[PDB]
């Protein structure tokens, strides 16, 4: 957190944070998420490799 | 990141400052103790702005209380958010001033000043990208109109391209709370016309005045008056802290303010000032934000713009709206009202807007406004400081301290410098 | 002297990596045209 | 594989493009109602 | 040779004003359509 | 194969591609993680991965991070390279002199390096798509410089240009005069194509087509995603006649120094007003011509086209498309010079527009984009000279832009330079 970091890099509170609430009734709610907000969706951290001797 | 080291001088600073500190603080959710305790997550993405990380999840302010007496610090730490401020940033002598600018500035504060720039540069080195300071402080004063100012003479030595802001409290020419006001006010303002990016001038009689005109307080205290001060200083860095559809900084109002580099002084206003008969019969609406926006005793000046010419306009806004409606009704004054407006600019006005409103509250917005009837201002201190100044009147005080009488001479043709300037920029044919 | 692939383009940089120490991307990657 | 999977998805692919242009009607002058009802109902709840 | 060592004349033109648009008399005259004198704010 | 990377600029920029890259992701399937639930017809925008996954050929540059900051947050925090979205330290703050000399200079060699990785992994790169605004520093200083150092580096590959105009009236700048009258010079000798599109004429048209009292600038960036999306639905997908990006540019410009068309779409209306309208090819292609559709403030009836582009999607046929060409030819209000005597280049796509849940316009089976390259463009020009002017002649704002570095010489010149092009379009305007 403290440190000076490098030109292009995602500070880290914003490395992990979660962003405001998308319904527009509740506060905090950015327009960024009433344009495009779905709380219904957990993003599966898709990733495969190998296939060698194939 | 994007940091900003609060400056602090005087009295007046103290106790404005104090209540900054508190204002910003609930807008970030952090307790008097200083832990967060905030709930959505954007309270806490650009804390970094402002607040310093210590050790078990606190947070400490990057504020430098200065004031040459110990005296407001016991009432600033006795306050509700008290011990939030770390002790090693206050810094006190043993003498003051005595509203008197020159053991201030020459005699007192010299020997404070190393000691400030011990903390100010210490602070400085921590944040990686200093976007710049921020000062407030009174000019009818002795610390924060003296000392005060050769804080700033010295720290923009030393850093050149920081942004410096100065809360400035100008002296008001109904009712005066000081005798030797205009000596020291005369000779402040050429500190700040010389080393300064950009200065708010604000008026405690204006202050008076809204209170009882837009809110019906029977009793306005200090207390109210700080917090509609500190109102203002969050308004311009809230598109610095938090993010917007059409988002400003601190450079991005400098550069479209200053047409020239010799005029850094404004007038600003807080939108929704709003009385508690009028909350019932009300409706929250942009054309009515921009309505109270620019009449003009929403001003906390004591200078009126519809006596000179608007030379150029900024509108800061908070909160979610649509803008087809910020673009509309900024046009429709710009158009209505002409000959308050400049000719050779193009439309005078700025505008930005930050997506989450002031706490509390749904919608609202700040204005900055650099207009020539801020030379009103000027001539008045002159004529105050001259007719003082002919007959060697409360004189021998500052000669004494070994002062030649030759710069009240260059502070107020300096002075008349300005005046005379900024009355040709008035009258000026497209 | 167009680069015509990556590794031509960060081939082309002014970064001695014995004298220069501790750096970030942006500091590796620098270009005479860019200096100019 | 998706090599021939390409022809047949141009098979199926232009047999309902004939079916739907070959109805003068439908080119000329088409719109999916229920899709536009929905969207209408969706404006009325924001 | 003997005559380029002579120093030689030189003469330049400062070419010619720019080119004005054709509709600037029309927005010079559009600049005053909806402008008014304190109908908002007042005297 | 056919590939495009976009090199979005500035704070509009940003906006911009969320609009456009959600758009993309809908129209062919791709889910918000990056990765199919379900013939290769996204290469020309996405490329797999070891993982079996799409990813966008996009770069995300700004000179501030809370614009760029929340995109690592949101829905698609999962799509998008964490370094192919550049940020900075300190913006150019409505500065085209910092964002040129300054402050840009530090960051024109990352972005470089993200240009030439995103180009390796293409075979065949068609072009580059460049959306940046004339107002801000950043978006046009930043800019500015990209493309000077885009035009030697790739001499022969195209360099498309989506931007906003500063406006006639409305403004977010009172410096944004500056900026645009010193861009020019980028956007004539280092572009192929430009696009200047207006944000009040957006404006008046979502309020009197869409309903939408009270728009935004989301409501603003979806219409600019439309007109992207028609350009390259022919490389996408298969078309009657697929147009690619070298033949538009053959039929619009007549010559180097004349590359600035107008954008055109049709139909824009609520489901509302949708439901008691036919839209027939005929309809549409009158309403591509009416110049309160126009997406510039600027009204062809006062000039003459040169060179026209169409472009159709949806359920099209050729016969109707040239019985709406004949139409339009016989109507007297409708100008065209005299050495141009066929001024079409038709093309036609499959695929209908795709619609977003949570957007304005109505599912259309039909619809048309318009490429028209007219000289009315050159009294939105004349009206930026004359705001400069009366700025420039008591030298305001110039202390900024000097105490920068740059040369007080630049600023006459770069009115010149819009001066002698003001000229050579109204010498078009002339008729033998
Ligand atoms: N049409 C449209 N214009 C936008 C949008 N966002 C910003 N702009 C335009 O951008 C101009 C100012 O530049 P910005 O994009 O806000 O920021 P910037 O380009 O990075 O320039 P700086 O603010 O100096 O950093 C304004 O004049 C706006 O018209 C948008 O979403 N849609
Ligand atoms: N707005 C505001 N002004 C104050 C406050 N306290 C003092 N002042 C102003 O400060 C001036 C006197 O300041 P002073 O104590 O002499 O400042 P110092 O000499 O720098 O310590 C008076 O004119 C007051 O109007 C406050 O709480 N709010
Ligand atoms: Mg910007």
């Amino acid at each position: 957190m403290m440190g000076k970091l490098p030109l292009g890099v995602v500070s880290p509170y914003v490395k992990m944070s979660s962003g405001g609430c998308s319904d527009p009734l509740k506060f905090y709610a950015t327009s960024y998420c009433t344009a495009y907000g779905r709380e219904e969706f957990k993003p599966r951290l898709g990733s495969h490799v190998g296939t060698g001797y194939k | 990141m994007r940091e900003i080291v609060h400056l602090q001088a005087g009295q007046c600073g103290n106790q404005i400052g104090a209540k900054f500190w508190e204002v910003i603080s609930d807008e970030h959710g952090i307790d008097p103790t200083g832990t967060y305790h905030g709930d959505s997550d954007l309270q806490l993405e650009r804390i970094n702005v402002y607040y310093n990380e210590a050790t078990g999840g606190k947070y400490v302010p990057r504020a430098v209380l200065v004031d040459l007496e110990p005296g407001t610090m016991d009432s600033v730490r006795s306050g509700p958010f008290g011990q939030i401020f770390r002790p090693d940033n206050f810094v006190f002598g043993q003498s003051g001033a005595g509203n008197n600018w020159a053991k201030g500035h020459y005699t007192e504060g010299a020997e404070l000043v190393d000691s400030v720039l011990d903390v100010v540069r210490k602070e400085a080195e921590s944040c990686d990208c200093l976007q710049g300071f921020q000062l407030t402080h009174s000019l009818g004063g002795g610390t924060g109109s003296g000392m005060g100012t050769l804080l700033i003479s010295k720290i923009r030595e030393e850093y050149p391209d920081r942004i410096m802001n100065t809360f400035s409290v100008v002296p008001s020419p109904k009712v005066s709370d000081t005798v030797v006001e205009p000596y020291n006010a005369t000779l402040s303002v050429h500190q700040l016309v010389e080393n300064t990016d950009e200065t708010y001038c604000i008026d405690n009689e204006a202050l008076y005045d809204i209170c009882f005109r837009t809110l019906k307080l029977t009793t306005p205290t200090y207390g109210d008056l700080n917090h509609l001060v500190s109102a203002t200083m969050s308004g311009v860095t809230t598109c610095l802290r938090f993010p917007g559809q059409l988002n400003a900084d601190l450079r991005k109002l400098a550069v479209n303010m200053v047409p020239f580099p010799r005029l850094h002084f404004f007038m600003p206003g807080f939108a929704p000032l709003t009385s508690r008969g009028s909350q019932q019969y009300r409706a929250l609406t942009v054309p009515e934000l921009t309505q109270q926006m620019f009449d003009a005793k929403n001003m906390m000046a004591a200078c009126d713009p519809r006596h000179g010419r608007y030379l150029t306009v900024a509108a800061v806004f908070r909160g979610r709206m649509s803008m087809k409606e910020v673009d509309e009704q900024m046009l429709n004054v710009q158009n209505k009202n002409s000959s308050y407006f400049v000719e050779w600019i193009p439309n005078n006005v700025k505008t930005a807007v930050c997506d989450i409103p002031p706490r509390g509250l749904k919608m609202s917005a700040t204005f900055i406004g650099n207009s020539t009837a801020i030379q009103e201002l000027f001539k008045r201190i002159s004529e105050q400081f001259t007719a003082m100044f002919r007959r060697k009147a409360f004189l021998h005080w500052y000669t004494g301290e070994g002062m030649d009488e030759m710069e009240f001479t260059e502070a107020e043709s300096n002075m008349n410098d300005l005046v005379s300037e900024y009355q040709q920029y008035q009258d000026a044919t497209a | 002297k167009i680069p015509k692939d990556d590794l031509d383009f960060r081939l082309a940089t002014l970064y001695n990596h014995h004298t220069g120490a501790f750096k970030n991307k942006t500091e590796i990657l620098l270009h005479q045209e860019t200096i100019e | 594989p998706r090599e021939l999977a390409a022809i047949e998805a141009r098979r199926n692919r232009e047999k309902e493009r004939q079916s739907r242009f070959f109805n003068v009607r439908n080119r000329v002058m088409g719109v999916d109602v229920e899709a536009l009802n929905y969207q209408v109902e969706e404006r009325k709840f924001r | 040779s003997i005559y380029n060592l002579i120093p030689s004349d030189l003469k330049e033109p400062p070419q010619h004003p720019r080119y004005t648009s054709l509709f600037r008399a029309t927005i010079k005259n559009d600049m005053k359509k909806f402008k008014t004198a304190m109908k908002t704010m007042g005297p | 194969m056919r590939e495009c990377i976009s090199i979005h600029v500035g704070q509009a920029g940003v906006q911009i591609g969320n609009a456009c890259w959600e758009l993309y992701c809908l129209e062919h399937g791709i889910q918000p993680d990056g990765q199919m639930p379900s013939d290769d017809s996204f290469n020309t925008f996405f490329s797999e991965t070891g993982a079996g996954k799409h990813v966008p050929r996009a770069v995300f540059v700004d000179l501030e991070p809370t614009v760029v900051d929340e995109v690592r947050t949101g829905t698609y925090r999962q799509l998008f390279h964490p370094e192919q979205l550049i940020t900075g330290k300190e913006d150019a703050a409505n500065n085209y002199a910092r964002g040129h000399y300054t402050i840009g200079k530090e960051i024109v060699d990352l972005v470089l390096d993200r240009i030439r990785k995103l180009a390796d992994l293409c075979t065949g790169l068609q072009g580059f798509l460049i959306f940046h605004s004339f107002g801000g520093g950043t978006g046009s200083g930043f800019a500015s410089l990209l493309m000077e150092r885009l035009s030697v580096d790739y001499g022969k590959k195209s360099k498309l240009e989506f931007a906003i105009y500063p406006a006639p009236q409305v403004s977010t700048a009172v410096v944004e005069p500056y900026n645009s009258i010193l861009t020019t010079h980028t956007t004539l000798e280092h572009s192929d194509c430009a696009f200047m599109v207006d944000n009040e004429a957006i404006y008046d048209i979502c309020r009197r087509n869409l309903d939408i009292e009270r728009p935004t600038y989301t409501n603003l960036n979806r219409l600019i995603g439309q007109i992207v999306s028609s350009i390259t639905a022919s490389l996408r997908f298969d078309g009657a006649l697929n147009v690619d990006l070298t033949e538009f540019q053959t039929n619009l410009v007549p010559y180097p120094r004349i590359h600035f068309p107008l954008a055109t779409y049709a139909p824009v209306i609520s489901a509302e007003k949708a439901y008691h309208e036919q839209l027939s090819v005929a309809e549409i292609t009158n309403a591509c011509f009416e110049p309160a559709n126009q997406m510039v403030k600027c009204d062809p009836r006062h000039g003459k086209y040169m060179a026209c582009c169409m472009l159709y999607r949806g359920d099209v046929v050729p016969k109707d498309v040239n019985a709406a060409i004949a139409t339009i030819k016989t109507k007297r209000t409708i100008q065209f010079v005299d050495w141009c005597p066929t001024g079409f280049k038709v093309g036609i796509n499959y695929q209908p527009p795709t619609v977003v849940p949570g957007g304005d316009l109505a599912k259309v089976q039909r619809a048309v984009c318009m490429l028209s390259n007219t000289t009315a463009i050159a009294e939105a020009w004349a009206r930026l000279d004359h705001k400069f002017d009366l700025m420039y002649a008591k030298r305001a704002f110039v202390h900024w832009y000097v105490g920068e570095g740059m040369e007080e010489g630049e600023f006459s010149e770069a009115r010149e330079d819009l001066a002698a092009l003001e000229k050579d379009y109204e010498e078009v305007g002339v008729d033998s």
